[PDB]
């Protein structure tokens, strides 16, 4: 029938519609607080040997306390990423303090909108989400459907496989669990590690502890974790 | 589709709109003739005049461009009139221009560029008029030139155009065939002999316009009704 | 009526920095800053008139932030001057040039430390020492008598005091204190403001 | 048909624009009306259908004044005779502000009847629903009358007719012997051709809006009194 | 048809239709003005535990004397909130007063048609010279004064049971628990504090969140 | 005065074979040096050089925005420039800016990629071509280059003595010139070398 | 179904960009190879009429900047405005901030304005994907490969030809990182050219390569002229023969 | 949409058909000799009411840079102004290079507003250019959709395959002097339906002096002896 | 039907179909009557009620002190059309300081309408206008509808069911000249109260009455102000 950014007889829009179902090829991104850390994943299995691993960038920053993941369209991604990058070195020229999650949140959604609205746009077929600390110490996660709209997570649980990682992690959400740096990691595997086969290497993490730079987890330290999390998983016949 | 709705080409390898622009030349009842001679260029077309309620001094069909080149238009009166104003402003921003007056093939090229731009893009339409302009030129005596709607510019000594063009042309065609130059009586009478054979009415002195340029005498004369007369008296003789 | 000063040493770039913004009969702030961090190891200095100086370091400053952030790697100091010149000469010939004094320092992994100079008129040019200001007419003397292009961190830190100290001895605006950071391999390294 | 008849850019199979080949019969639906060139001057005449008695004395009236000396009688689709009416009369007012004195019957015609073609030639723009008689007279050129077409061109008319019944009109038009006859009886006749065309055999009681230009005015077209031609308007009746 | 621009055959042009029958996707809202003020009662209608609550807010001050509730589009209503905001300030910085409420929903109105139209539905509540007042703006520019207005998928219901439990002397206790009660009646789950945003209208008081779940007060008497 | 703002002294000769650009490498405000590594003189090519003269800013952003255009045009065609070319390119990028010149007298010295012809020219502000011979120079004692030239310079000269002359030349006019000097650039150009010199100038 | 550029499908897909990346398979055949202190690209030439003239002196390499080349397989309308363009850029960075554009840079350019074309308006995607090889401060040489979707990626062995997956299996099963060179790559480079062409023997006036090289302190891209390309064709002619008589 | 548009999964539908309409019927071969280049056409007039001196199929663009073409020639009027145009610009940025021959592959490449900027309709005329001031001769064919193809001989009309094949068969080949103009005319004989003359053929020639075109006198001379 | 679809494209059988369902916008309204006298202009205007807890909404707008509109119809693109009147009136006032004449101002509402009418992606102003206002030559009312052909009345009346109250008008508009304030009021009440089915009635609440005069500037007189006028309703639903 009709599929433009245009109301339909039963109301919806239904080229945003399919933009927001577009999210589901991509890959799974996880992420949680914790007043210690925000640590967000997305563990992508599709590497060949003929290509460099550095180019994936599935996990980027904006301000060195701000980082996004992708779910979705990667150039659409990377459009967006470049974007927001400008507006947050905009807002850190006007209003010297540095930017706040939800204001680089707010204008990434407000972007979205922007492009859905007018037939001549494409409505950014990408599903950002948004972890980093703030100014004053709380640090925050905040998830951008690709329509207009930003929401304040604890868990993000976006990609391919979504459903079942966020009934996971709501199920078992322990702040308890959550606690320590090392605790807030290990919640975050073997959460995204039920997601495919996860098997030797695919997990790919990263880190914001605090006041430090983005730390990406190097593959060594990403399979001790993995360790760990079996440990844990012993002991429990 | 719309190949035949749209100025696009077709599937077949050809332009519809400009074919269908050619034959309305042809709808509005109406024909024309241009005859170059040893040292003039004269055109004659019928004066369809339904009821005396019109003004004959005002359903012309023949325009000064200039004061050295005269048209005949052929089609819609509107698209018609619309391109002898062109005309007439490409000859006055010739002349502005450049100081000397505009050459008849200069100006013939000029609407046919125009025409061409029309057929060209999708917004607007060609004009339905085909003008035959002629003209006095130095160094090359009487010469008369046809702009079409598609933009293709050429025709020279004997040339028609209207409903029944084709046999005009073809009683042109045979005259020329015949080797025997035209003067300033027998290019006059060629022209009127052709458009009476084409439409046998005798042509009483009021229904045809015939418009000249010689060379020893310059400008677009549009002959009044006693020389008209005369010229067929002299003939019918 | 600053004073900037930057020397290259063979692994390090000094500068120091006047403190003191003023309104042309007294000064308002002791305290002031003009070193603007442009990375992790390019230093900005930028003088001349109100607010216009304030606003083209600020706005060089955070386009090489956003380049850093958009790949990942620093700019280097030689293309973080030329964008700076290329930025000001751009500005320079508009309705709304920006008549700012400039002296800009960085330390490069490839290259070693790389120091430049320019004016209102964005004129980039290099050089291993190079004072600014209406000091500069009175420390450029002292600095190509005192200077070798083999002279250790120490021996810097000695000549710009030399040099600081002519300034209070001679010049006529008082400059009670300056911000003395040196720039090398481990990063950006501020020591302690030299006052009088 | 079908496809070709959607847009003014699309030519027929045959050569053809029916678009204007449609807004003409919207002037032939409207109401009719009559326009005469006497011996010194131009009279105008049309019909107005009060469609109801809830209006006023008459109102849009299909004669409008685009100039000092040239007065427009128009039919078709009212509003965008207005709009037209009002391209004119900046057309007169633009020609008098560059070229001084008073724009000569036959250019503003021409010019009109070119923007008319302009709006006609293009897609996103539609043909205008109306066509006009333009009737204005002086003492160095006479009297003139052109009619323009929703899409054609103006043609010089000695008396001329539009609407829905031209050839009506038209056929005691041309039995009226015209170009010696004084505007006076000239008002007379086209009141008496107008009253002879069916006013109320099938539709409501008609209003009989006349204008005057001529040597009799000076120029400066102006509506006729319509106190005094109501006596004109009787011996129509007659 | 289908042309945003072009009018229905029968009287009235669609897309239009179907921009204002988005309210029905849209969550539902309630609000009552009383002579006391005006309360604005929504349903966040949170899908996870995981999602912050304080995220989910569809009742925004638009200034210190104006509040608004949205049903529908969020992202469309952030802008329009943000419009009215921007005019309300406006107003305020030009003539030194408080912009009227009527004149910030007629600005609002104005904006929402001018691009797709907004297919959101506002319900505009706050103090000016003429006591408290609520105006429902609706996605096809028009806006209506009201006094006791529903709106959201099951705008009908809650409406009709609004037509009968409101009486033109109430407070602002009873209309608290009447607003309650009639969105109890109209959700799925309970009327938990973690679930239902609630805001009110004073004249001689800022509009600020209900007390943030310390309103358990006025859900426990429920 | 403004063209003599931070001074400049650039020189351009020809020789048999061969051709020679030198410049001055001072840069400084009105009557202070800032340094004594100036670059004046940019290679366009293996066998062209451009010599600027005026504003060191304009000196600069001239010649980046030469080198733009002229790697623009050699990635377009894929044959290298001809001098007479790349002269023609400076006058119209001169010339794009006539209301709001940039204060500089660029020369061109190089040779011909294939024939080797000796190819020298100067250009004012406003890109105006003066395509000779001999010599041309720009900056603030291009009188003073003009009064040495017109008595050191010899028709049909070797590399060497080409190399010689132009030395002494610019040497000269540098000693007696206020603004410009303090170290003298100079570049020789034949059909298979480039020879580079610093010559031994007053540093004062 | 298909419509205006800028759509979507009832299941969430850009089909019409997905059939251009698709339609970039058929026709055209370069590939790029990746090795230490050298990276070449080999391309095939499609059309080998004898009344051509071949004075263009390069018909799928282009030449885009002193540092970096790349390689067209598109249609060749967008693939001429697309060269001009990213040498534009290469030499507008070139001009801002007087240093030669890293390759990645440059690659993110051309993808963000390929991304836009096939993002904004009523405008066609760019029906053509290009690699490129370079070399720069930083990564060195480095290899990239671009579709019309506007996702770049960075590669080290790649084909984006008419049989691009043979000739990527090819690669694969005889690619080793480390030991290679420039010599062993071109040697790899010409045996997947003559497995994806089916015609054995391939003439040098049908295959196109350009090898980029790091001489002392200056990249040289020097395309492999017609003596030395059949000199590597013998070459690897000898090979084959003596491993197929050594069995 | 307002460009060269109308391409569906792994086609170009629009141009296509713009490459079918100038399949035309006007040969208008091209032969590149050692010497220079040669661009023959015809030039048949329905009847003879026409004139052959008043419009021309091959059009001197600059000083030694002719241009020969196929159908759709009102699109080729507008096209050859065009290059017209972009020449002079050229010239007049890059003042006085004499470009013909380093600017052949430079107009032909500038010939991308020709169709990378179509008009919403495309160009359905593909040109033939020669330019001769390199020391080397050169010929180049732009379609309604391409680009530069740099031709030695070819041919673009109704029988451009056997005018093609004539051409190889009659061995274009490299050691023709400047007078291959007779194998021109030879070739546009196969695609000829009459006994052609001197108005009936129009030829430009472009060698090292320059471009011209060849008066009716020197094309009936060559068409003498034939 | 093809013809239907768009304002621009003229239907075979004579006018456009898309000017003709505008003219259903008006029709598809809340009643609104307006009436002349020698010396006032009255609008009666039925203020139609979403629901009996809402307000029943605003008609009558006001324009300025002499002039003043009643709406009718698509309510959306009616506030434009008023901010355009009110925005010609202001600028009559501050270039020459008097009182915008109706009849000028409603040739200005036409013309501006007439655009929409013939320029494509734009839709007709559906709106129905009763201009009530007091020029130097009495009171007048003027209609304009979306065929952007206004008329001027005595008394005229658009809306739902508005028939019943142009025959009302039309049969005692013979007797509107010679009447008082009041009476003319009543007369208009009377109108308005015979289009509605006899369950409706007047109440103070679902009406709006707009006077101007010759001394009374124009007033927007609702329930309070209503009532003195309500006051002899003489009843007959």
């Amino acid at each position: 029938d009709r599929a433009i950014t245009v109301f339909s007889p039963d109301g919806h829009l239904f080229q945003v519609e399919y933009a927001q179902e577009a999210v589901k090829k991509g890959s799974t991104a996880v992420g949680v607080r914790g007043r210690d850390i925000v640590v967000l994943g997305v563990e992508k299995k599709s590497v060949a040997k003929l290509q460099d691993e550095r180019t994936v960038r599935k996990i980027c920053a904006l301000d060195d306390n701000v980082c996004m993941a992708f779910a979705g369209l990667t150039a659409d991604a990377r459009i967006v990423i470049n974007r927001a990058r400008v507006e947050c070195q905009s807002h850190r020229l006007t209003v010297e303090d540095p930017v706040t999650v939800e204001y680089i949140t707010r204008y990434i959604a407000s972007l979205k909108q922007r492009y859905t609205q007018s037939n001549g746009r494409r409505p950014f077929g990408i599903s950002a989400l948004i972890v980093g600390f703030d100014f004053d110490g709380t640090p925050r996660l905040y998830q951008t459907d690709p329509s207009g709209t930003y929401h304040a997570w604890k868990a993000n649980a976006i990609g391919r496989g979504a459903k079942s990682v966020r009934e996971f992690l709501e199920k078992n959400y322990t702040d308890e669990a959550i606690e320590t740096d090392d605790l807030t990691i290990k919640l975050v595997i073997k959460a995204l590690l039920e997601v495919v086969q996860s098997g030797g290497k695919n997990i790919e993490l990263a880190v914001m502890r605090r006041d430090q730079s983005l730390k990406i987890l190097n593959p060594e330290e990403i399979e001790k974790y993995v360790a760990e999390i079996e440990k844990e998983k012993e002991e429990n016949e | 589709g719309f190949d035949r709705h749209i100025t696009i080409f077709s599937p077949e390898g050809r332009l519809y709109q400009v074919e269908y622009a050619f034959k309305a030349i042809n709808q509005g009842g109406l024909t024309s003739v241009a005859v170059r001679g040893k040292d003039c260029a004269v055109i004659v077309t019928q004066k369809k005049v339904p009821d005396k309620l019109l003004d004959s001094s005002t359903v012309t069909h023949l325009f000064k461009i200039t004061e050295n080149i005269g048209c005949v238009m052929t089609g819609m009166t509107a698209d018609s009139r619309s391109q002898v104003q062109r005309a007439r402003y490409e000859a006055a921003n010739w002349k502005y221009k450049y100081g000397y007056e505009i050459p008849v093939d200069m100006l013939c090229k000029r609407i046919a560029d125009i025409s061409q731009v029309y057929t060209q893009n999708a917004e607007m339409r060609p004009l339905g008029c085909c003008m035959i302009l002629i003209g006095i030129d130095e160094e090359q005596g009487p010469q008369v030139y046809k702009c079409d709607p598609a933009g293709y510019y050429c025709g020279f000594k004997a040339t028609a155009a209207g409903v029944k063009q084709t046999e005009s042309t073809s009683f042109l065609e045979k005259k020329v065939k015949k080797k025997f130059d035209w003067t300033f009586e027998q290019t006059v009478e060629t022209a009127i002999t052709c458009l009476s054979t084409v439409l046998s009415i005798d042509f009483k002195p009021s229904e045809i316009e015939v418009g000249v340029v010689t060379v020893e005498n310059p400008k677009f004369r549009i002959l009044t009704e006693a020389e008209i007369d005369a010229h067929l008296v002299a003939l019918a003789e | 009526m600053e004073y900037l000063i930057g020397i290259q040493g063979p692994d390090y770039v000094l500068v120091a920095s006047d403190r003191v913004a003023a309104s042309n009969i007294v000064q308002m702030k002791d305290d002031h800053d003009k070193m603007f961090k442009m990375s992790e190891k390019i230093l900005l200095l930028c003088v001349g008139e109100a607010g216009d100086t304030v606003q083209f370091a600020e706005y060089i400053q955070k386009n090489v932030q956003l380049y850093k952030m958009r790949n990942g790697y620093e700019l280097s100091p030689t293309a973080a001057a030329n964008f700076t010149r290329r930025n000001l000469a751009d500005c320079l010939r508009s309705r709304t040039p920006y008549h700012v004094n400039l002296l800009l320092a960085g330390y490069d992994e490839h290259e070693g430390p790389a120091l430049y100079y320019m004016d209102y008129l964005a004129a980039l040019a290099k050089a291993p020492f190079a004072a600014h200001g209406y000091g500069a007419f009175l420390t450029l003397s002292i600095l190509d008598r005192y200077y070798t292009p083999t002279i250790s961190r120490e021996r810097a830190v000695e000549l710009l005091r030399k040099c600081l100290e002519e300034l209070q001895k001679r010049f006529i605006l008082n400059l009670p204190t300056f911000s003395v950071r040196i720039i090398d391999k481990n990063g950006i390294h501020d020591l302690d403001n030299i006052s009088f | 048909g079908t496809g070709y008849d959607l847009s003014a850019s699309t030519f027929s199979p045959d050569g053809r624009v029916f678009q204007v080949e449609y807004a003409m019969k919207a002037v032939e639906n409207s109401s009719t009306a009559i326009g005469i060139r006497c011996k010194d001057g131009v009279v105008f005449g049309v019909e107005k259908l009060v469609l109801s008695k809830l209006y006023e004395e008459g109102s849009n009236k299909r004669l409008f004044n685009v100039d000092r000396h040239v007065g427009m009688a128009v039919a078709g689709l009212l509003a965008d005779a207005r709009s037209l009416a009002d391209i004119a009369r900046e057309e007169a007012s633009n020609f008098r502000s560059n070229f001084g004195y008073n724009i000569p019957l036959k250019h503003l015609a021409d010019r009109v009847a070119m923007y008319v073609h302009a709006y006609t030639l293009y897609s996103a723009v539609r043909p205008f629903g109306c066509s006009f008689m333009l009737g204005s007279y002086s003492v160095n050129d006479g009297a003139q009358l052109y009619m323009i077409d929703p899409s054609g061109v103006s043609y010089g008319y000695w008396g001329c007719a539009i609407g829905k019944a031209r050839q009506a009109a038209k056929t005691e038009i041309e039995k009226l012997q015209m170009k010696e006859m004084t505007c006076r009886d000239i008002v007379k006749e086209v009141a008496k051709i107008i009253y002879i065309v069916h006013d109320e055999v099938k539709d409501k009681a008609f209003e009989l809006e006349l204008s005057w230009v001529g040597e009799l005015t000076n120029g400066r077209h102006e509506i006729v009194p319509k106190d005094i031609r109501e006596e004109a308007e009787k011996y129509a009746k007659e | 048809d289908r042309g945003v621009n072009t009018f229905s055959p029968e009287g009235r042009l669609f897309q239009v239709e179907y921009a204002i029958e988005a309210i029905k996707l849209g969550s539902t809202a309630i609000g009552i003005q009383t002579s006391e003020g005006v309360c604005l009662a929504v349903e966040k209608r949170i899908t996870s535990p995981l999602m912050e609550p304080s995220s989910i807010e569809k009742i925004v001050e638009i200034d210190a004397h104006i509040g608004c509730a949205m049903s529908g589009l969020i992202a469309d209503a952030k802008t329009l909130i943000d419009k009215a905001r921007v005019e309300t300030q406006n107003h305020w910085f030009t003539y030194n007063e408080t912009m009227t409420v009527e004149s910030v929903t007629q600005a609002v109105s104005n904006l929402a048609l001018q691009s797709r139209p907004f297919g959101v539905a506002l319900l505009f509540g706050g103090v000016d010279e003429k006591g408290p007042q609520l105006f429902h703006m609706d996605p096809s520019g028009t806006f209506v004064q009201c006094d006791a207005r529903a709106i959201g998928s099951a705008s009908e219901g809650a409406q009709s049971s609004l037509q009968e439990v409101y009486h033109k002397s109430m407070t602002l206790k009873e209309a608290i628990k009447s607003s309650l009660i009639i969105l109890k009646q109209v959700m799925e789950e309970k009327l938990n504090a973690t679930n239902i945003e609630l805001a009110t209208v004073q004249p001689g008081q800022n509009f600020h969140m209900f007390t943030k779940e310390e309103l358990e007060e006025v859900i426990k008497d429920i | 005065s403004i063209m003599s703002y931070n001074g400049g002294a650039v020189m351009a000769m020809k020789g048999k074979n061969c051709v020679a650009i030198a410049a001055d490498r001072r840069f400084g405000i009105q009557a202070q040096m800032v340094t004594t590594d100036f670059q004046k003189i940019f290679p366009m090519g293996d066998r062209l050089y451009i010599g600027l003269a005026g504003l060191a800013t304009d000196v600069q952003t001239v010649a980046q925005r030469l080198k733009f255009r002229l790697n623009l045009y050699e990635l377009k065609e894929g044959r290298q420039i001809k001098p007479y070319t790349l002269m023609s390119m400076v006058a119209n990028l001169l010339y794009e800016k006539r209301f709001g010149p940039y204060y500089t007298e660029p020369v061109i010295a190089g040779l011909d990629p294939k024939t080797f012809k000796p190819f020298i020219c100067s250009l004012d502000l406003i890109g105006c071509p003066m395509v000779t011979d001999d010599f041309v120079v720009s900056g603030t004692c291009a009188e003073q280059m003009y009064g040495m030239c017109e008595s050191l310079w010899e028709p049909n000269m070797d590399p060497d003595h080409l190399f010689e002359t132009i030395s002494q030349a610019m040497l000269n006019a540098v000693d007696r010139d206020a603004v410009s000097g303090m170290g003298v650039i100079v570049h020789i150009i034949e059909k298979d070398k480039i020879t580079t010199r610093t010559l031994k100038a007053r540093m004062d | 179904y298909d419509s205006r550029t800028t759509i979507f499908s009832p299941e969430g897909r850009l089909y019409q960009v997905e059939y251009a990346m698709e339609a970039i398979g058929h026709a055209g055949t370069c590939l790029g190879i990746l090795a230490n202190d050298g990276v070449l690209l080999a391309a095939e030439r499609r059309n080998i009429h004898k009344l051509l003239d071949e004075v263009f002196f390069s018909e799928k390499i282009y030449k885009l900047n002193e540092d970096m080349a790349c390689s067209v397989a598109g249609i060749t309308s967008d693939a001429n405005v697309l060269t001009n363009e990213l040498r534009l850029i290469a030499q507008r960075y070139l001009l801002q901030y007087q240093e030669p554009i890293p390759c990645e840079q440059l690659v993110t350019a051309l993808c963000d304005i390929k991304q836009a074309y096939t993002q904004f308006g009523g405008k066609r995607p760019f029906g053509v994907s290009l690699l490129y090889i370079g070399w720069d401060k930083h990564y060195g040489f480095q290899l990239y490969q671009s579709d019309p979707s506007g996702n770049y990626g960075g590669w080290k062995a790649t084909c984006i030809g008419n049989n691009s997956a043979a000739a990527v299996s090819m690669l694969k099963q005889d690619y080793k990182e480390g030991e290679m060179t420039l010599k062993s790559a071109l040697a790899l480079a010409i045996k997947v050219l003559n497995k994806t062409m089916d015609v054995s023997k391939l003439s040098a006036e049908k295959v196109e390569i350009a090898t980029l090289t790091r001489e002392n302190g200056k990249t040289v891209i020097r395309v492999l002229k017609q003596k030395e390309v059949e000199q590597l064709i013998k070459k690897h002619e000898e090979e084959e023969a003596k491993a197929e008589r050594e069995k | 949409f307002s460009l060269t548009t109308f391409s569906p999964s792994g086609k170009l539908v629009q141009i296509e058909y713009a490459l079918a309409a100038v399949a035309g019927g006007a040969p208008s071969v091209g032969i590149k000799a050692a010497n220079g280049v040669v661009l023959a056409t015809e030039k048949k007039q329905k009847s003879i009411l026409y004139d052959e001196r008043s419009v021309h199929k091959v059009e001197p663009i600059t000083k030694h840079i002719g241009l020969v073409y196929s159908g759709m020639g009102p699109d080729y009027r507008v096209l050859v102004h065009r290059a017209r145009k972009l020449a002079q610009q050229y010239y007049l940025v890059y003042q006085e290079p004499i470009p013909t021959a380093q600017l052949v592959q430079r107009v032909a490449s500038v010939m991308q507003e020709y169709t990378q900027s179509g008009g919403v309709r495309p160009f359905g005329v593909s040109l033939l250019i020669c330019g001769w001031n390199e020391g080397r001769p050169y010929l180049f064919q732009s379609d309604p959709s391409g680009a530069y193809f740099a031709w030695k001989a070819t041919a673009m009309g109704k029988n451009y395959v056997n005018g093609k094949t004539f051409l190889e068969k009659r061995y274009n080949e490299d050691l023709e002097l400047e007078d291959a103009i007779h194998t021109a005319i030879l070739t546009l004989k196969e695609s000829f339906e009459g006994q052609m003359t001197e108005d009936n053929i129009e030829v430009g020639i472009c060698n090292e002096a320059g471009f011209r075109r060849l008066t009716p006198t020197e094309v009936k001379d060559y068409l003498a002896a034939i | 039907n093809q013809y239907d679809n768009d304002v621009t494209v003229w239907s075979p059988q004579g006018r456009i179909h898309q000017i003709e369902y505008a003219m259903e916008a008006v029709k598809q309204g809340s009643a609104t009557v307006g009436l002349k006298s020698k010396t006032h202009a009255v609008l009666v205007a039925l203020k139609r009620a979403q629901s009996e807890l809402a307000a029943h909404q605003k008609k009558i707008l006001h324009v300025d002190n002499h002039i003043g509109i009643s709406i009718a119809g698509l309510t959306a693109d009616a506030r434009l059309l008023c901010n355009f009147m009110r925005q010609e009136c202001l600028d009559s006032r501050f270039v020459f300081d008097r009182p915008l004449p109706v009849s000028r101002l409603v040739s200005l509402i036409g013309s501006k309408t007439q655009i929409p009418t013939q320029r494509y992606g734009r839709r007709p102003y559906g709106v129905g206008l009763l201009i009530a206002g007091y020029d130097d030559m009495g009171p007048h009312i003027f209609q304009t509808c979306p065929s952007a052909n206004y008329f001027d009345c005595r008394a005229m009346s658009i809306g739902a069911r508005s028939q019943s109250a142009r025959t009302y008008l039309e049969r005692h508009m013979s007797e509107f000249m010679e009447c008082n304030l009041n009476e003319l009021v009543k007369h208009g009440l009377r109108a308005l109260r015979e289009t509605l089915p006899a369950e409706q009635d007047l109440t103070t609440k679902n009406v709006s009455i707009g006077i101007v005069g010759k001394d009374l500037e124009f007033t927007i007189y609702d329930d309070d102000d209503v009532s003195p006028f309500l006051e002899g309703l003489e009843e007959r639903p």
